[PDB]
């Protein structure tokens, strides 16, 4: 009957069973896309390239109706002052781009097959 | 009827960006050339040559580092074993 | 309460719980790395050689204290020598041990009009360079005969190199006025410069 | 085992779920072994 | 065996267009003086070129 | 440690001009931002050797010739 | 009775402790990670536990026996870790019970797919239940897990008047 | 946005440039080409080539 | 239509090896669009970027093909959702759209 | 990055060699110095601010068609050639932007994310004024968001978004507070304080990446684009200004209309359905166990939003790719000493693996565990649990590794007696 | 005994057949002649287990290929840009940086029929190809004038006002037999 000195936090037994139901309904709803009431889940609203690319859309047109030359902004950054290799010297947006793919997943089968 | 069964259509994305003579932003198809991308940068009036990005030659131990990268070998280097050398001359 | 505190407390709880879990997985990492020697240690007791493992473990204990002799006191612990001997690194047994004949320099297979000079200088600066020769010094080749050679084959792209950077300055009259480009032009196109 | 493996007690589940899954597709894209075989034999005549 | 893909890679420790260059490897290294020769810990099995 | 350390490792600017002047022939606030921790790293491990040289291994080389395996 | 809270060599043991169950359903982790392959790392994990907790076959009871018998009725070590350790014993009874189960079930649901999803939920929930209560181990706290812990109290002080 | 292949693209307005409309013409002519090579009428008007071939296969 | 055992058990192989695919379309300029999981094809499809006879190609085929007649492509896109919003889409804001387009130009 | 500091010791050895050759890569001083002298450099830039100074962005300057692509120059029947180059060039339309806004606003506050569900809890367990001030967090954020996007605000947007994974740990971080704090139940009546919590907590997590239930739907606009973040075509700059300002102004006008009717939803029409349930219904519940569920409910969701991105991203992009990885990195493969084929970094060994690859539990000596299923293929790892592109076989089938009676007869040791 | 008391020797084990291009083969289903090709490596061979993927190769030498590629080789169809070193089949001294070969693909060399483009040198060649080294039918142009007068500013129209007639009086049609 005894628990502990009670100034040590006890977690309850509703997280536990919020976790361990919230877990596997994730799992089924990742599984079956399109029967979630018609539905599936995602796990973002934009794709950080989209975003990136209307924010420099706007910005290099507003740039340019002030009459000024206008500037592309790199996700990851700039460029690096070097002379040995182009690669080394824009590594940073490289390392952005070569990301693609797995930045915009999902890493399980996109669609059911019954084993 | 014309000559060729299928339209030859240029193939290339376009991109945005400034002119210098027209003095203006605009949209276009106009890309650097192949034959010297990757070779130079211009970042200031003064031009950088890059010192190592295509490698040009080669020895044993940069073809050990790069052995399955490559698009080619040569004779030059596979003399020295002889199953591959047999494979040259048969 | 308060935000400060709040942060704090936050902050508090997820660094130790960060630091135990670095310490769980560097555990985890050495138990992963060493599992090897403890499987060659219990093959050795279970092949019949029961007193042997026990001179691999003090071996271990040796090897620690040789270590503490060598790096922190530095004594010699003689044998040594007979040990760096024993390994080389990859540029030494290119300087070493590599005939000449296995370094080529993609243009010695691409142009069959070199000479034996440029075909060095071309080994020099691409094949073999100058840590990986006996007698190297940095600067051996000199990057105004490799562009005086690199002109000499394809001497067009270089025209066209050169009408660029006339073009960029402003010596476009003094690039037609080059004793050759009048004459190419009209080998070229068949009719003469008007403009 | 392998032929009271593809049982239809067996793979009751999974004709259900193909069955609404086909079922999304436009009804006219169904065809008959005969139009399917037709299909093919104008592909290749109108290469000729 | 499992037959090898030719792709080429990127990363790596070095910056591209370069090798490991201090890699260890197993081969001699001869002092130009022997006398009172025993043997060699790491012999040259290829002699010849 | 790391600031005892940094004591040891660390070099002023004349050090960080002598690695620079002979590794390459240029006098320093010339060069690539690459080409200036090249000099600087130089001039850091040649401190940290002259240290270990001068005052670890000047005392603890008394020749105990022993413990072998 | 000591009431202090746990410091870091007592959350070492106790993730050791929590390791064992986790070896005892390796074997079925391929029917879940071929279904998700970002818990591919679960399959590589636990090799070097799994060769230490199988160098003699009766290991595991001895561990049993000694962590019982010296850990959770020392009065002097901290209620907290004695938790975590009677709560790593429970969690590796119910693997064992999972592990009784796969072995009985009959000829004809053996050979369909039904065991390829039996075996996956048994490494799914063990690896669930594992994966919660260390969380809770490295940040000292008490973890109530439903129809366990207090199996785990009673037991705890039921372990302490063991000797009056 | 004229360039998007769906719906979306027919709504807006294609610019003045007669060379990109030509550019344009000719690929709408090669997926025109692709198209007919994988859809066919349920029944093709006489004089026509499809008609030519079903009256071969009808024949044979 | 009623399916056979052997329609049923080709559509699951054929779902199988079509899992894992990333897709990709061209536009008017014949130029390729960026990398498309199934999720980015139904956002494009519902927005009116693309449609049916969008060129498309993935793994499984040598060259590109219009959406219909590339096989269980169009029942992987066509979500109840997605059909509900296309056509809120197309009747609410493109056809409008299309009308007044024509007026004005 | 970590790798980039590697690379440039690694640079630095390399160009000691004709100078003072070092023993090795991993020699104690050298190493020591360079840990050294980073950490140092890496504290004087995290002193000042290293976002504040670096170059983020580059000018683009077309090249002239002597500079371009030669030989894709073609001429079409004369007078035309196929380089091809274009500009991007009332009242009515001001009024026309800001209706688009107010109907495009009403297309943002539809609740199928996160932070809906958050304003919702607040809105049933506690009073009124706590759902207001949450959805005027929410109300502040996207709007925010949305401004920074449509003006282009680069400086803070890019940079941002640059740092992926420490957005996805910042809102980890959030959820995990919230739900550690509604699992107490705690109640007091209302103060300022508690009131800027909550707001705060809604317009950080309006910042960060979160789930949606109903995605399609959710991102319509009205108009012909793919979301509501896109420009308008203008022809100078107060057009500009005044085009997206009105659109602005639209968004905003149709938000806060919407959180006002929000609000008088929440306060007389709610007890109907209130009584309605409680008193009308056939089912017989206490009013102190329905509340109960029902805060069950609501943790099980803000749950469940927490945890759905786990299965969606693999280690290598939440680990590698901020150490300074790249996809199949060349050092993932590297091995140690010429003569041994094992991997030089063992704690990355599990990326990347082919299923004809040796598996390591099979060295003599080795106690692992029993492996039924793989039998009769026990040299290798002969599992296939592959990625996006990444698939690769040889004499292992796809249909042996993961199709039908194939697969299913290859792993038939798991099922014998014993 | 099956599996141990036998022994396939070297000259007879089974090996996959060569077909070439794929024309001229005798088909056992006449509506189908793809069928024939199934005990083959060749490109249109139906199931090869692995798919044909798309491959965008940047090699140490700046040698690029773009194409569809079979368990990483290219083997179908695809554009190769030559840096400073080769590919293709093509010997060493043909290509030059920046050079371009168009068209059809097997085992890694140019095979079937394609285009090869310099624009350096002007020359164009489109014709027949066999084991990457100009085997067939072919035509041959020099449009050096007109890339030179592209080069020194001229626009396109008047360039191709000043050369057209030279440059077509100049074309070349043959048959070649091994490069
Ligand atoms: C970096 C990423 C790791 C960061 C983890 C969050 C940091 C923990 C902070 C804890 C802390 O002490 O905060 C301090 C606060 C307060 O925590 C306690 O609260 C008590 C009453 O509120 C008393 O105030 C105690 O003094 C105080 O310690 O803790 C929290 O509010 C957060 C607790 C997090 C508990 C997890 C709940 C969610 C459970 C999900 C299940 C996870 C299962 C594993 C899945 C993976
Ligand atoms: C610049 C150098 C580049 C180095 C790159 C380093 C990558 C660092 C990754 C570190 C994470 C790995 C932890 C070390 C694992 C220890 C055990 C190990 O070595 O196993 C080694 C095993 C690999 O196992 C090996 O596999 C081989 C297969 O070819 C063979 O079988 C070998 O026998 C076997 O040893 O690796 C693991 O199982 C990796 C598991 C890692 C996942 C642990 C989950 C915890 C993730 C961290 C939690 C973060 C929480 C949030 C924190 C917020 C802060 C961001
Ligand atoms: C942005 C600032 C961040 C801090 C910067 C930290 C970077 C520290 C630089 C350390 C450099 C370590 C030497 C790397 C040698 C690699 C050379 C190579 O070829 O490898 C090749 C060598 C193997 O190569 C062989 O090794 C043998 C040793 O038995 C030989 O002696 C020779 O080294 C060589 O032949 O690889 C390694 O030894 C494995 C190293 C892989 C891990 C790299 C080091 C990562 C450690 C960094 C952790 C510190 C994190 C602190 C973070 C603080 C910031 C919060
Ligand atoms: C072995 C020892 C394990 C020790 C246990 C410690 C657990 C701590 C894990 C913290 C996880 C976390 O912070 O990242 C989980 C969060 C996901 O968090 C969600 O992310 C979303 C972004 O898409 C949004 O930000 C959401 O608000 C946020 O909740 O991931 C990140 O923040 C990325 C950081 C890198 C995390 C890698 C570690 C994860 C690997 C451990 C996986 C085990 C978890 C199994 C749980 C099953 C759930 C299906």
């Amino acid at each position: 009957v005894y628990k502990g000195p009670a100034s040590i936090p006890h977690a309850s037994a509703e997280v536990f069973g919020a976790f361990f139901l919230a877990t596997n309904t994730a799992l089924l709803a990742h599984m079956f896309p399109g029967k979630l009431f018609g539905s599936e889940l995602h796990v973002r609203k934009w794709d950080p390239d989209y975003l990136a690319s209307c924010c420099n859309e706007q910005g290099m047109r507003r740039e340019a109706l002030s009459g000024k030359k206008p500037n592309l902004w790199l996700l990851g950054g700039g460029p690096r002052l070097v002379n040995d290799s182009w690669e080394r010297m824009w590594w940073n947006n490289l390392h952005w781009k070569r990301w693609k793919v797995p930045r915009t997943g999902p890493a399980f089968p996109q669609d059911m097959y019954w084993q | 009827k014309s000559f060729d069964i299928t339209s030859m259509t240029t193939t290339l994305p376009f991109y945005a960006g400034w002119d210098e003579s027209l003095k203006k932003f605009v949209v276009t198809n106009r890309l650097l050339s192949r034959r010297d991308a990757g070779l130079s940068v211009n970042n200031n009036p003064q031009e950088i040559n890059f010192t190592n990005p295509p490698i040009q030659g080669l020895n044993e131990g940069s073809f050990l580092y790069w052995q399955t990268e490559m698009p080619f070998n040569s004779y030059n280097i596979d003399q020295f074993i002889t199953t591959n050398q047999s494979f040259y001359a048969p | 309460e308060p935000i400060q505190d709040e942060l704090l407390k936050l902050l508090r709880g997820g660094w130790v719980l960060l630091s135990n879990l670095a310490l769980f997985l560097v555990f985890s990492s050495f138990l992963h790395r060493s599992l090897n020697w403890f499987v060659q240690t219990e093959l050795l007791v279970a092949v019949g050689a029961p007193q042997q493992a026990g001179e691999r473990v003090v071996g271990k204990f040796f090897e620690a204290i040789e270590w503490v002799e060598r790096n922190i006191l530095g004594w010699k612990l003689p044998g040594d020598e007979e040990a760096e001997d024993a390994t080389s690194k990859v540029y030494e047994v290119l300087q070493n041990y590599t005939p000449a004949e296995a370094a080529y320099s993609f243009a010695q297979l691409k142009y069959k009009d070199l000479t034996h000079k440029e075909r060095e200088l071309f080994h020099k600066a691409y094949a073999l360079r100058h840590f990986e020769r006996r007698d190297g010094r940095p600067g051996d080749v000199d990057a105004a005969e490799l562009q005086a050679v690199k002109d000499r084959l394809d001497p067009l792209e270089a025209d066209r190199r050169a009408y660029a950077a006339a073009k960029a300055a402003g010596r476009l009259d003094e690039y037609w006025a080059a004793p050759g480009r009048e004459a190419t032009y009209q080998r070229i196109v068949g009719a003469p410069r008007i403009a | 085992l392998q032929h009271w493996y593809y049982t239809p007690f067996n793979r009751l589940l999974m004709k259900f779920d193909v069955d609404a899954f086909i079922n999304r597709q436009p009804k006219s894209h169904f065809l008959t072994k005969n139009e399917e075989r037709a299909l093919h034999i104008r592909r290749f005549l109108l290469s000729e | 065996k499992p037959l090898q893909r030719y792709i080429p890679q990127n990363g790596g420790f070095t910056w591209p267009g370069d090798y490991l260059r201090l890699e260890i490897v197993e081969m001699p290294k001869l002092k130009s003086i022997n006398i009172k020769k025993t043997s060699l810990k790491q012999k040259i099995n290829v002699q010849p070129v | 440690t790391v600031a005892a350390g940094a004591a040891i490792v660390v070099p002023s600017g004349k050090q960080v001009e002598a690695a620079s002047l002979d590794i390459y022939g240029r006098p320093p606030s010339q060069l690539l931002p690459n080409e200036r921790r090249a000099a600087e790293f130089a001039a850091g491990h040649r401190r940290w050797k002259g240290f270990v040289d001068n005052s670890i291994y000047s005392w603890t080389r008394t020749l105990p010739g022993h413990d072998n395996p | 009775r000591n009431e202090g809270p746990m410091t870091w060599p007592w959350k070492l043991m106790c993730a050791i402790l929590y390791m064992l169950p986790w070896v005892d359903v390796t074997e079925k982790t391929v029917y879940f990670v071929e279904r998700f392959p970002a818990f591919v790392w679960t399959e590589y994990f636990s090799e070097p536990f799994e060769h230490w907790y199988n160098i003699h076959e009766y290991a595991p009871l001895f561990i049993f026996f000694a962590t019982y018998l010296g850990i959770v009725r020392n009065k002097k070590i901290p209620h907290v870790a004695r938790y975590h350790v009677m709560m790593g014993v429970m969690l590796d009874i119910v693997a064992m019970i999972l592990i009784v189960t796969e072995e009985n079930l009959p000829t004809g649901v053996l050979w369909t797919p039904w065991s390829d999803l039996f075996y996956a939920l048994m490494f799914w929930f063990i690896f669930l239940l594992v994966i919660y209560c260390l969380f809770f181990c490295f940040l000292g706290w008490y973890c109530e897990i439903p129809l366990i812990s207090e199996g785990v109290y009673l037991q705890i002080e039921q372990a302490e008047q063991l000797g009056q | 946005k004229f360039m998007a292949p769906g719906p979306l693209g027919l709504c807006h307005a294609v610019p003045d440039d007669p060379s990109l409309r030509q550019e344009m013409a000719k690929v709408a002519h090669n997926y025109a080409a692709i198209y007919r090579m994988y859809n066919f009428d349920w029944d093709p008007e006489p004089g026509t080539v499809q008609y030519k071939i079903d009256q071969r296969i009808r024949r044979a | 239509i009623v399916l056979s055992p052997y329609q049923y058990e080709m559509i699951n192989y054929q779902r199988m090896l079509m899992r894992k695919n990333i897709w990709y379309y061209r536009d008017r300029m014949n130029v390729p669009r960026g990398p498309c999981p199934l999720h980015v094809v139904k956002e494009a499809w519902v927005s009116g970027i693309v449609d049916e006879n969008t060129l498309f190609w993935g793994h499984g085929l040598y060259d590109w093909l219009p959406a219909k007649n590339i096989k269980l492509l169009l029942p992987m896109v066509r979500t109840p959702e997605v059909r509900f919003a296309t056509w809120i889409k197309r009747t609410f804001s493109l056809k409008p759209s299309l009308n007044r387009i024509r007026e004005q130009r | 990055s970590l790798v980039t500091s590697v690379k440039d010791y690694v640079e630095i050895t390399h160009k000691l060699i004709e100078i003072e050759p070092l023993k090795n890569y991993t020699e104690f001083g050298a190493v020591f110095t360079y840990f050294i002298f980073s950490i140092g450099e890496f504290f004087k830039n995290f002193f000042s601010f290293s976002f504040l100074n670096n170059i983020w962005s580059i000018p683009i300057i077309i090249p002239d068609i002597a500079s371009a692509m030669i030989s894709e120059v073609s001429v079409l029947d004369g007078y035309f050639h196929n380089a091809f180059t274009f500009l991007e060039t009332p009242s009515l339309v001001i009024f026309e932007k800001f209706v688009i806004g107010i109907i495009n606003s009403l297309f943002l506050i539809l609740p199928t994310s996160t932070s809906h569900l958050i304003t919702l809890r607040r809105f049933v367990m506690q009073g009124l004024e706590a759902g207001y001030m949450a959805g005027l967090g929410t109300l502040a954020g996207n709007f925010l968001w949305l401004a920074s996007i449509i003006l282009g605000w680069r400086f803070f947007v890019i940079p941002w978004l640059s740092l992926d994974i420490f957005r996805y740990l910042l809102g980890f971080v959030l959820l995990v507070k919230y739900i550690w704090d509604s699992s107490k139940e705690r109640r007091m009546a209302l103060e300022d304080l508690s009131k800027w919590k909550i707001f705060l907590l809604n317009f950080l997590l309006a910042l960060t990446e979160q789930s949606c239930i109903y995605p399609f739907i959710s991102n319509l606009s009205f108009g012909p684009d793919a979301s509501i973040l896109e420009g308008f075509p203008v022809d100078n700059y107060p057009q500009f200004l005044l085009i997206h300002g009105a659109y602005l102004l639209g968004i905003l006008f149709g938000s806060f209309s919407l959180l006002q009717f929000t609000c008088w939803f929440w306060e007389n029409p709610a007890f109907s359905i209130y009584l309605w349930i409680t008193t009308k219904s056939s089912l017989k519940i206490s009013t102190s166990s329905y509340y109960k569920i029902l805060n069950f409910t609501f943790l099980y969701a803000t749950m469940l939003c927490a945890i759905a991105s786990i299965p969606y991203y693999g280690l290598d992009y939440t680990i590698t790719n901020p150490i300074g990885l790249v996809p199949q990195d060349r050092i993932l493969n590297q091995k140690k000493s010429q003569s041994d084929p094992d991997k030089l970094i063992t704690e990355t060994a599990f990326l990347n693996l082919n299923p004809t690859d040796k598996n390591s539990r099979i060295r003599d000596g080795v106690h692992a565990r029993r492996e039924r299923w793989k039998q009769r293929l026990i040299k290798y790892q002969a599992f296939d649990a592959s990625t996006y592109d990444q698939g690769v076989y040889d004499f292992l089938t796809i249909e042996d590794l993961n199709y039908g009676f194939d697969r299913f007869w290859l792993r038939r040791k798991m099922r014998n007696h014993q | 005994d099956e599996f141990e008391s036998d022994e396939d020797n070297t000259e007879s084990e089974w090996a996959p057949e060569y077909v070439g291009a794929g024309l001229g083969l005798v088909a056992e289903d006449p509506l189908n002649p793809q069928y024939s090709l199934r005990h083959s490596n060749h490109p249109l061979a139906p199931f090869p287990g692995e798919p044909l993927k798309w491959a965008s190769y940047v090699y140490p030498d700046f040698t690029t290929f773009e194409g569809l590629s079979k368990q990483s080789i290219p083997h179908g169809m695809g554009v190769m840009t030559f840096g400073t070193g080769t590919g293709a089949g093509f010997a060493m001294s043909q290509t030059r940086y920046g050079d371009k070969y168009e068209g059809e693909f097997q085992a890694g060399y140019a095979h079937g029929l394609g285009q090869f483009t310099s624009e350096a040198s002007g020359e164009v060649y489109i014709g027949e190809f066999f084991a990457g080294q100009r085997h067939g039918c072919g035509m041959t142009l020099d449009m050096k004038p007109y890339f030179y007068l592209l080069e020194r500013g001229v626009d396109p129209v008047e360039a191709y006002r000043r050369t057209a007639g030279a440059i077509m009086k100049n074309v070349e049609v043959r048959t070649w037999y091994r490069g």
